[PDB]
């Protein structure tokens, strides 16, 4: 019961999926072959971890996951890697020819050839679910597959599964680890087309994760493995609500209720702490007060913006590990007096707390330290519109001269779709102003 | 996945032969086609350029074309002659005579079908064809005329595949043939319409690098081709080794080509036979460019840098930013994040580390302006036109080819003078 | 109240079914329009190349009649 099917689209999607499922396996005590000594019920059950894992009669714990990419090399490493026995080969889906950093190729030209096959495999996972809660879709804004094929998928998943929940973990593009000049186009096109079909979307600026890895973990030049392992911890903190069950563990939908005031305004700003190296972790008992304070320091956010110059419409704290409500209430009282936390006048100013007693694991031989308690703050702030503004500005510079547009037009798209998508972003930027501004 | 190489004419077959010399050495493939290498991080993307025949043999996916049989026989007797598959040699009988019309319309059209039969045989064996690369010159007859005919013919059968090309430009310093500005202008006409990404290999730049920098009073073609082979190895490094960035011809085209006609690049290389700042400083310098154009005289639309060898990736990011920030006048403001950078741990032969530069500058107009003068100086008095009008052409084609190349110069100027607001 | 209760749940089903229907028709029209546009571009690309081949035939034939 309460099953969630994760979908991993393109590079970034798959490699974050690699990090996420590895981390979930370590948290639950699932071995690389899929065995789980803790699980006494063989073949199935209705434990909280079964929301993400189906069980076979042989005792294997198979992820409710579908990996998709238009070229094989990234998914080949899943087929070859440490957790190859974890997945059934039908879950790992590949094409030959990739989308070439083109939304048009990913959504139309190449995507149409594989979309029906992907929906067949998702249907086969959906039929195993006694009750299906919804989908978690992992992708990048910048990639051709990540933008194009995801938008096609999100459209088709709305048709086949109706109003059923669809969450996004979206990789917002950053020039430090960028792969293409046309990533602003792919970002604006996918955001436009996906906006109606997504109930909640957690954006992840690579620049923010890259800077956190450099500042906190003291890594000269962070790789994708450094970014993904950090990103997997935030995804784990967000999805720990579904995979475990204590008395204070609040469901993901119950946070959604608070985080999404209007259908279009569904982009929570995520902040996480503590991010700390094992060298430094040694003999620093990071209290509840310190990690909660870190959630309002904007260095630790996943998207680069300034909540101070903005307004909160919701603020949720997802604690995990050695935490009790007494320490949380004391920290929130301390924070309320000292910080800039300005709410909109139409929403209550309380902090929604949830605690999950299972502490956070780390991948052995990782850069990230094992800590006894941790927190992930999810906040619906108007400051996240700054992320759209930076992205829309880069669109405007190129689109004004029609730079790189022929690549999209050559694959069947029209100039109408660009200006139509951009107007929707202008409307969305205006929506974030309207919610923030004080009332009559 | 797969790239199908073609070499056309005397120039195309020589620089092609040197290209296959160098990349076979880098992948650890001897002249018998046998792998004897140390790393696997050589066989991972070997299939981009090579076919796996039985006996663990690696044969180039290469098609050798010439109307002159002499230049093709010299390739078979060279160092890596026997590595090529014998059916892929498509020789003609007549010879070019340094006539674009003979290459494009008459004598080259006689031979074009037999080339396509090998192309179609090679393309049918591919799992997923990226596209094609043609090594050739624009001054001569075969590589200039028949090379552009092959592009048009291959485009007809493969319209959704990439067609890049390595076009060698003529110069009075290197070549002595007087009709080359006609041949080049006629070839550029075709390349503007039918290629996705041209590397402009300028013989004037290669002469000047050999004479001034390398310090050679007597520069042979072997001295020129040493620079070309090093350049060709550099720009194809992301295609040939397992890399993050620009792993295929389409992704490179999507990043480097903001407008369809403006796809004529300015290749660069360093060092010319050592720290990361010095590598970065040298690769952007005007004397290291393989096209005779000063980038200070224009603006970079897009740039691609490939650093090779074991080095600090932190340092590469800083130096590529430091040249960008401190020379921001020479990058267009209206394409943000236009300079992309790739790293590869395997260096080239001999060097500890190197850097290769691919630049879509507006200053490339200087190359096309120089050809336009050498074209127009002759064309104003209808000089040497009986060579072409005898073959069946008319003065419309020359008037059109002149006007189409001058439009290209105006377009490079148009986007140079463009602005944010 | 019972009559209103049935009207509410039916209106909820109407909203879901219209959302599925509108999404299906938007996609079907987009994929069809994109198919038409991409095929039109490849049509014009080959029609250009055939005009080059027709012109190339008028060079072979023109040389034939210059003697
Ligand atoms: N955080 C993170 N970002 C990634 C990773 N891999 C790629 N990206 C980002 O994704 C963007 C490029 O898109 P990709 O996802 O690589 O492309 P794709 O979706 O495979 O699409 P095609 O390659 O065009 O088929 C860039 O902005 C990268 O920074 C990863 O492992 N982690
Ligand atoms: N860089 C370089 N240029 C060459 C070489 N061989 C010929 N060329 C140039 O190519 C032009 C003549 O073309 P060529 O290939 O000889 O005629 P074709 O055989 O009829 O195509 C002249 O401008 C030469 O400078 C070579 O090995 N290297
Ligand atoms: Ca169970
Ligand atoms: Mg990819």
């Amino acid at each position: 019961m309460r099953e969630c099917i994760s979908i991993h689209v393109g590079q970034a999607g798959v490699q974050i999926g690699n990090a996420c499922w590895e981390l979930y396996c370590l948290e639950h005590g699932i071995q690389p072959d899929g065995q789980m000594p803790s699980d006494k019920t063989i073949g199935g059950g209705d434990d909280s971890f079964n929301t993400f894992f189906s069980e076979t009669g042989a005792g294997k714990h198979v992820p409710r996951a579908v990996f998709v990419d238009l070229e094989p090399t990234v998914i080949d490493e899943v087929r070859t890697g440490t957790y190859r026995q974890l997945f059934h080969p039908e879950q790992l889906i590949t094409g030959k020819e990739d989308a070439a950093n083109n939304y048009a190729r990913g959504h139309y030209t190449i995507g149409k050839e594989i979309i029906d096959l992907v929906l067949d495999r998702i249907r086969k996972l959906a039929d195993q679910c006694t009750g299906l809660q919804g989908f978690l879709v992992f992708h990048s804004f910048g990639g051709g597959t990540g933008s194009g094929f995801t938008s096609l998928l999100m459209e088709r998943l709305s048709v086949d599964y109706g109003k059923k929940s669809k969450l996004e973990f979206s990789i917002y593009p950053a020039p430090q680890v960028s792969t293409a000049v046309v990533e602003p186009y792919n970002s604006i096109l996918t955001t436009h087309t996906t906006l109606e079909h997504s109930d909640c979307a957690f954006m992840v600026d690579n620049e923010a994760i890259y800077d956190i890895c450099r500042r906190n973990l003291d890594i000269e030049r962070p790789t994708y493995t450094n970014l993904n392992r950090l990103i997997s911890q935030i995804v784990s903190s967000i999805t720990a609500s579904l995979r475990f069950d204590g008395a204070l563990n609040v469901d993901l939908t119950e946070f959604q209720t608070n985080l999404v005031p209007y259908p279009r305004i569904h982009f929570p700003l995520a902040t996480y702490a503590p991010v700390i190296s094992a060298e430094k972790a040694y003999h620093e008992q990071l209290s509840v007060a310190e990690i909660t304070n870190a959630c309002f320091e904007p260095a630790n956010q996943m998207v680069k913006c300034d909540p101070r110059h903005g307004k909160y419409m919701a603020c949720c704290l997802l604690y995990r590990g050695d935490v009790v409500p007494k320490d949380v209430n004391a920290a929130i009282a301390t924070i309320k007096t000292k910080r800039s936390i300005q709410f909109v006048d139409w929403c209550p100013t309380g902090f929604k707390v949830g605690i999950n007693y299972q502490p956070p694991t780390v991948v052995p031989g990782g850069d990230l330290a094992k800590v006894q308690r941790a927190v992930c703050m999810l906040s619906n702030t108007t400051a996240i519109a700054e992320a759209w503004a930076r992205l829309d500005h880069k669109f405007d510079l190129m689109y004004a001269k029609r730079a790189f547009v022929h690549w999209y037009v050559g694959e069947g798209m029209e100039e109408g779709e660009f200006s139509e998508a951009r107007e929707d972003m202008a409307a969305l930027e205006k929506d974030y102003e309207e919610v923030g501004v004080d009332s009559v | 996945r797969e790239i199908v190489h073609i070499q056309a004419g005397q120039c195309g077959n020589q620089i092609g032969a040197k290209f296959w010399e160098v990349i076979s050495d880098e992948h650890g493939i001897d002249p018998t086609g046998s792998y004897h290498g140390d790393s696997d991080l050589q066989l991972e993307r070997i299939n981009v350029y090579y076919n796996e025949a039985t006996g663990n043999k690696y044969v180039p996916r290469a098609i050798l074309v010439d109307l002159e049989p002499g230049t093709m026989d010299s390739v078979r007797s060279g160092p890596f002659g026997q590595i090529f598959r014998p059916d892929n040699f498509v020789f003609g009988q007549s010879g070019a005579g340094n006539n674009w019309a003979k290459g494009h319309y008459t004598e080259g059209a006689e031979l074009v079908d037999s080339v396509l039969d090998v192309v179609r045989k090679e393309s049918e064996s591919c799992d997923c064809l990226q596209g094609f690369q043609l090594t050739h010159s624009l001054g001569g007859g075969t590589g200039s005329g028949m090379g552009t005919l092959l592009i048009s013919k291959i485009r007809e059968e493969y319209p959704d595949r990439i067609m890049n090309t390595f076009s060698v430009m003529p110069s009075p310093k290197v070549s002595d043939t007087v009709v080359e500005p006609y041949n080049a202008t006629l070839s550029v006409h075709q390349l503007v319409e039918n290629t996705d990404e041209t590397y402009c290999i300028d013989n004037e730049a290669l002469y000047d690098i050999c004479f001034r920098t390398l310090k050679l009073t007597t520069p042979t073609y072997g001295d020129l081709n040493h620079l070309v082979s090093a350049t060709m190895s550099g720009v194809t490094t992301c295609l040939r080794f397992p890399g993050q960035l620009n792993a295929d011809l389409r992704k490179l085209a999507v990043n480097m080509v903001p407008f369809p006609r403006l796809h004529f690049f300015m290749p660069g290389f360093a060092p010319l036979t050592l720290t990361v700042p010095e590598l970065t400083q040298q690769m952007f310098d005007s004397k290291n460019m393989m096209a005779a154009c000063d980038p200070r005289h224009g603006r970079y639309l897009t740039v691609a840098a490939i650093f090779r060898g074991r080095m600090s990736m932190k340092e590469v990011d800083e130096q590529m930013l430091n040249v960008q920030n401190k020379n921001s006048s020479y990058f267009v403001e209206w394409i943000p994040n236009n300079v992309k950078t790739a790293v590869c741990d395997i260096p080239p032969r001999g060097l500890k580390m190197s850097a290769t530069f691919i630049g879509n500058s507006t200053a490339i107009q200087e190359l096309f302006k120089r050809i336009s003068e050498q074209f127009t100086a002759m064309f104003r008095r209808k000089a040497f036109l009986h060579w072409y009008t005898g073959e069946g052409m008319d003065e419309m084609e020359f008037t059109e080819a002149e006007s189409n190349m001058n439009d290209l110069v105006s377009e490079y100027q148009q986007y140079q003078d463009a602005t944010a607001d | 109240k019972r009559e209103h209760e049935r009207e509410v749940i039916q209106k909820a089903i109407e909203e879901n079914n219209n959302f599925i229907k509108m999404a299906k028709e938007k996609l079907a029209q987009k994929m069809e329009s994109n198919k038409e546009n991409r095929e039109a571009h490849l049509a014009a690309m080959l029609e250009r190349l055939q005009e080059k081949d027709k012109h190339a035939e008028e060079v072979r034939k023109n040389k034939e009649l210059k003697e």
